């Protein structure tokens, strides 16, 4: 209620903010970032799509092409060929799934920086409150710019 | 390791898998293909390898044909290595270019056709449609016209007759011809003496071009005016340049319910929220409210406490306190998802009460909502923020309402016919509105112009901005009153015409008259402006607008326009709430800009190879020391398809510098945080300036730097306007991606600190002995006022001996402007006493020199305080930009008073000499 004590009280509420400010910057980097990411997670499972697209015309491709033909051992030398072309293709389905798995796993760290961010928005806010209360009850009383600037930080 | 092994599907349905090396162009890998192909099955049934193209996926995820097969696999950069080959028929030159577009502006279009929306594929059509018709328009007109889209005039400003010589020379042609002409001579006159001296060792076929650059010199104005001359004079060099024939150019061408019925409250239902992160012990509300800018429309209504969980369900009308008749064209609704406790604004979102085809929208809509950032301001909504969902529909919050059915027939906005119709029919006096208007109005003073809004139109039309916002946008009759008057409201001022661009006036009829009155800028004078409406973009609700078209419009009439509006664009394509924008206007852009591609093309490519070569520096700074760091770098660029990328390049900070031969002896990059690159170009053809250099940066934002530069230069030309050159220098810098953009080097200089290791007068003696010395002082004297001025109006601190930089010229100026306006209270005007000991000459009172100089910063305060409105209003623009320390009303406060604006002339010129004195007083001390 004096004026040394309320201004200490402004020193420490202040620190508090900028801390508690310092912290949410570092988790809406990691919210920015995490964007960005799936993002690009969920484009590049696009590219698989469009991929096993292209993989599965050309299967198409292999029956039509090659039943109208094979009537004339190449047919073996053909058939070996498309049975590894469809094994390829089962390695390019395994690594698409591998990705949804780390997007799952990512929505799930967005998700979870979101929920971290907004239970620390109360402190923040309540904090940047405190600190502006403590300032202008100071300035009412009549205490100097210098003494006001040293209490900050 | 070098090879991949790469999948190839053959069009007989075969398929064949083996290693390539990552360089191998595409050519190359055909060979290889059909070497190995013949040993496999149906290759009988194959045509030639010339009757195919390759096809990928590519990292944008769509297909793309391959038709440049001079590309290195590891250029072309697929998806997974795998290639198909399919034929060449097609309408394949559409093809092409869209792949290029989807690479080139980072989304692909394919992007574009997922959303399965009317408005973004009518954008599409449309705006395509005309960017294409300018396109081929400009390829039938003269060469003339061709080269005045191109390379425009760069001319110094006022846009003195002495005499000195100049080289000329003809194309593919070692011999050259010096001789005299004057500043004044007009340039077809200069042709004609060059095509004599040809005759003797036909003057509009040719051209004169910049020898090495791609700058030149036509048209009705004299020499003097051009920046290469002018340049030459003052550094006393030689002119060089070229003559060029039209065919030479040539080449280079061509490679039914009315609305005002339902008097109806209006209402929406709240169905349900989703993929909510909130704190499961305090219960979640959601308030809405309607807004028109600024404005509220209404009092803001709110919901009940549901509890705290991710799908929470409320199934509530919330009524307005306003009638379906009463909502303006570009009304806004406008929630905030809150968490309270029995404090926390979670997320946000808007829309649009109408659609782009003025229809009032009706049915369910699922607004995927933003996070709410706390801020000074901690407002209940955002109304300022975009109108679009969040592009993570994934993973993102989102609100799920309905807007009622209103009547059986759908309703629309009524056309402008009927508002014409509503509109017509509604000295004491006279020295009230002067009070108000000749000098955020009030109560009181808001209601007498709105009497006398007819007056307001007839005498004050520079007053409409303060009319707009007194009107009551809450009450159908009135918007059409004011709308009637403005469609026979008078042209405004360019000046003005900027205010009106703010977000507090959205109404669609506001924006055409904004952009009718921008039409007359010239586009040396539209450039100065080109940032802030970029960024007031940001301000729109629907994504055809007269500013998009304003901006294709000048981008497809000049090149250079063209390019920074490319730049400007591109490097927000990371930021979710612009990007599809964004992206839309960069396609339109291309498709009328197929020549210019090709260079946007290559510099994209350049930057790409930059990313990687700092990301590898970066990562080495961490292992090894520097020196062996420097020459790691060194390998790595003389890797082929580096170097080939790096090399021979238009520059994106200025498209007519050709960087041509990377000198990489001469590269290297700096210690500092971001690990900044300096990248060195030995260009042939030019001369002094046969060398140039650009500095990489990334890890950081550009943006607020390139503000204060864009400032600065503007400054420089509102003083250049006057007589006035301060010798400033408005190096290039240019934001090209995410954290990462382009500084031009400026050569022959080094950092106070450095020098100072009469300390800085000696260095200049050394660098301009015997009768130079006089021209770098008055060099240092001139520019030392420029940034004395322009850094005290900016309000720019954390000056120091690091960041203030000498060129050996004299020329002093500043860079790595980190803060401004003020922040980490009012900046004091600085005078150093190492730079009062210069402009001195050495002496301990020079009292004339430093007097001239006084004269000097008078100037120029006094130059930009007569253009002070226009700062305010570019700074207001640059709100929507979303920098830190340019975020309110208070950045834009420090301007004024840092210009005085509020006092008179001579009131504030006494101010400045007071704050002149105290710093001269300071400067000892
Ligand atoms: C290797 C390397 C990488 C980066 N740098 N930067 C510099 C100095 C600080 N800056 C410049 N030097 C010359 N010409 C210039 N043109 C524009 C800038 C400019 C403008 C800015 O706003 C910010 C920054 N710097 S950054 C990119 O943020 O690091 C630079 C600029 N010097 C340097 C040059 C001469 C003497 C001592 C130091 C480097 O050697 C250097």
């Amino acid at each position: 209620d004096n004026i040394e004590a309320v201004g200490k009280k402004l020193h420490e509420y202040n620190t508090q903010f900028q801390e508690k400010s310092r912290e949410y910057d570092r988790l809406y980097e990691d919210y920015t970032r995490t964007s960005q990411e799936i993002q690009m997670k969920r484009t590049a499972i696009e590219a698989f799509n469009e991929t096993i697209k292209i993989f599965e015309e050309q299967c198409q491709t292999q029956e039509r092409y090659s039943k109208e033909y094979i009537e004339k051992t190449e047919i073996q030398r053909i058939m070996h060929n498309y049975e590894k072309l469809k094994s390829r293709i089962s390695e390019i389905v395994d690594s698409r799934r591998r990705l949804e798995e780390d997007l799952k796993k990512q929505a799930a760290e967005y998700r979870e920086i979101d929920k971290r961010m907004n239970s620390i928005k109360p402190d923040l806010i309540q904090l940047r409150k405190t600190r502006d209360q403590y300032l202008m009850w100071l300035t009412q009383k009549g205490v100097r710019q210098k003494k006001l600037n040293e209490w900050l930080g | 390791n070098q090879s991949v092994v790469v999948d190839f599907l053959l069009p007989t349905g075969v398929y064949l898998n083996f290693p390539v090396s990552r360089n191998a162009n595409l050519s190359t890998i055909k060979q290889l293909l059909w070497h190995r192909a013949q040993y496999e099955p149906l290759f009988h049934m194959l045509s030639g390898p010339e009757a195919y193209v390759f096809t990928c996926i590519n990292q944008t995820a769509e297909q793309q044909e391959l038709e440049d097969e001079q590309r290195r696999l590891c250029d072309v950069q697929p998806f997974l290595p795998v290639l198909r080959l399919v034929a060449r028929e097609g309408d394949r030159v559409k093809k092409l270019i869209n792949s290029q577009i989807s690479l080139l502006i980072g989304k692909g279009l394919h992007e574009f056709d997922s959303l399965c929306d009317p408005e973004v594929n009518d954008f599409r059509a449309k705006m395509c449609q005309f960017c294409e018709e300018a396109a081929a328009r400009r390829q039938q007109l003269g060469w003339e016209a061709w080269l005045q889209y191109s390379f425009p005039l760069q001319l110094e400003p006022s846009a003195p007759n002495r005499a000195l010589l100049v080289n000329v020379k003809f194309e593919g042609s070692e011999e050259s011809f010096t001789f005299q002409v004057s500043t004044k001579d007009v340039p077809l006159a200069l042709m004609a003496c060059a095509l004599r001296k040809k005759a003797t060792v036909q003057p509009e076929d040719y051209t004169l071009q910049v020898n090495g650059r791609h700058e030149y010199l036509y048209g009705s104005y004299p020499l003097c005016q051009f920046q290469y001359i002018c340049s030459c004079l003052h550094s006393g060099l030689t002119p060089h340049l070229t003559m060029v024939h039209s065919s030479s150019i040539l080449a280079m061408r061509d490679e039914s319910v009315s609305l005002w019925s339902l008097e109806q409250p209006f209402r929406i239902e709240l169905i349900q929220g989703s993929k909510v992160n909130a704190d499961e012990r305090m219960k979640l509300v959601v308030q809405a409210g309607l807004f028109h800018g600024n404005e509220m429309l209404c009092k803001t209504v709110s919901s009940s406490e549901v509890s705290v969980c991710s799908e929470p369900v409320w199934k509530q009308r919330l009524e307005f306190d306003i009638n379906i008749c009463d909502l303006p064209r570009m009304a806004r609704l406008c929630f905030a998802l809150y968490a309270v406790i029995e404090d926390c604004p979670i997320a946000w979102a808007n829309l649009m009460l109408f659609d782009y085809k003025d229809q009032l929208k009706t049915g369910e809509r699922c607004l995927y909502m933003w996070p709410s950032v706390p801020d000074e301001k901690g407002e209940l909504l955002n109304p300022t923020g975009t109108v679009r969902s969040n592009p993570n529909t994934d993973s993102a919050a989102a609100l799920l309402i309905c807007l009622p059915e209103v009547a059986p027939h759908p309703v629309y906005y009524p056309a402008l016919e009927k508002i014409l119709e509503l509109g017509r029919h509604s000295e004491e006096e006279q020295l009230q509105l002067r009070e108000i208007l000749e000098r955020e109005l009030y109560e009181h003073e808001k209601d007498l112009v709105w009497k006398l809004r007819h007056e307001v139109q007839e005498h004050f039309p520079e007053a409409l901005a303060r009319l707009l916002l007194v009107t009551k946008w809450n009450k159908h009759e009135d918007v059409a009153q004011m709308l009637y008057l403005l469609c026979s409201w008078p042209e405004l001022p360019v000046l003005s015409a900027l205010e009106l661009l703010d977000f507090s006036f959205p109404d669609c009829h506001v924006g055409s008259f904004a952009i009718k009155s921008l039409r007359k800028l010239t586009d040396d004078e539209l450039f100065q402006y080109l940032l802030q409406l970029v960024q007031v973009l940001k301000y729109e609700s629907y994504l055809d607008c007269e500013l998009t078209k304003f901006l294709l419009d000048r981008a497809l009439a000049n090149r250079k326009i063209g390019h920074f509006l490319f730049w400007h664009l591109r490097s927000e394509m990371h930021v979710p709430s612009v990007a599809l924008r964004f992206g839309l206007i960069l396609e339109a852009y291309c498709r009328g800009s197929t020549h210019h591609m090709k260079v946007l093309m290559k510099q994209g490519e350049a930057l790409s190879k930059l990313k990687a070569l700092n990301d590898f520096v970066k990562l080495s700074s961490q292992k090894t020391p520097k020196p062996q760091t420097k020459e790691l770098m060194h390998l790595c660029m003389r890797q082929e398809a580096y170097l080939e990328a790096l090399s021979h390049l238009q520059s994106p900070l200025d498209p007519s510098t050709l960087l041509a031969e990377v000198c990489v002896e001469q590269c290297t990059f700096m210690d500092s945080k971001m690990k900044p690159l300096w990248i060195m170009y030995s260009n042939e053809e030019a001369g002094s300036g046969g060398s140039v250099g650009i500095i990489f940066k990334n890890g950081d934002d550009l943006r607020q730097d390139m503000l204060t530069l864009q400032m600065i230069q503007l400054m420089d030309v509102l003083w250049k306007q006057e007589g006035l050159d301060l010798r400033m220098t408005p190096y290039g810098c240019l934001p090209t991606g995410d954290r990462t953009g382009l500084i031009e080097v400026v050569l022959r200089s080094d950092t106070i600190a450095n020098i100072q290791l009469d300390a800085l007068l000696n260095w200049l003696k050394s660098k301009n002995p015997g009768e130079a010395l006089d021209r770098a002082i008055e060099e240092f004297t001139l520019s030392c006022a420029g940034y004395c001025v322009a850094t005290y109006v900016l309000g720019i601190g954390d000056r120091h001996s690091d960041n203030i930089m000498i060129r050996e010229s004299g020329q002093l100026f500043h860079i790595d402007f980190g803060h401004f306006l003020g922040n980490f209270e009012r900046v004091p005007f600085i005078l150093t006493y190492d730079f009062v000991h210069v402009i001195q000459q050495g002496k301990t009172n020079n009292s004339e020199k430093f007097e001239r100089f006084r004269g000097y910063c008078e100037r120029a305060y006094t130059i930009l305080r007569r253009h002070g409105l226009l700062f305010l209003h570019l700074f207001a623009l640059m709100r929507a930009a979303g920098l830190p320390e340019l975020s309110c009303s208070k950045d834009i406060q420090y301007l004024k008073d840092s210009l005085a604006l509020g006092k008179t002339e001579e009131e504030a010129l006494k101010h400045f000499r007071v704050k002149f004195n105290e710093a001269l007083r300071e400067s000892w001390k």
